[PDB]
């Protein structure tokens, strides 16, 4: 782009895939395993809503 | 080796324990009649037998807890025990990871 006589290039930014189910785990936390899904309409109607399914440590 | 302790039913003990028989304590060698081969052991058992011969209305809040089932629950449900339960499980979680 040419903004105010300056050539500007937009750099790609990496992001976790949306609408995909991830299962992570923290070695020091109260959740043993956490399932994550950054859901979002295919047409970007609204900012993504993150839903978490977890598992309390005994 | 066998315990060979003289039971009240007249039969010798057939329990196969390496060191200690729960119903008779320490295990000592015995003959076919269940008599300790060591004379010292016979004397000790005789001393043990002599020692054995020598031997409001409602339940209060402390008295209610005074029983069997409550005592085992107190030990199981303890702040240190639960933490030790978690701490022990944390160590296998490290092994699992
Ligand atoms: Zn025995």
């Amino acid at each position: 782009f040419i903004i105010n006589g300056s050539e500007k290039v937009l750099i790609a930014q990496e992001k976790m895939a949306t609408n995909t189910v991830y299962v992570f785990a923290k070695k020091d936390s109260k959740y043993a395993y956490t399932g994550e899904c950054r859901s979002c309409l295919e047409n970007s109607s609204r900012p993504t809503s993150t839903i978490w399914v977890s598992m309390l440590a005994r | 080796h066998w315990c060979r302790a003289p039971r009240p039913d007249g039969r010798l003990c057939e329990r196969q324990d390496r060191l200690k028989c729960p119903f008779h304590g320490k295990i000592v060698p015995r003959d076919d009649e269940g008599r300790p081969l060591d004379p010292e052991d016979r004397a000790r058992e005789q001393r043990r037998q002599l020692q054995k011969q020598e031997r409001p209305s409602l339940t209060n809040l402390k008295a209610q807890a005074d029983t069997a089932r409550a005592r085992i629950g107190r030990k199981v449900f303890a702040k240190a025990a639960v933490r030790r339960v978690v701490a022990a499980m944390n160590r296998m979680d490290q092994k699992k990871h």
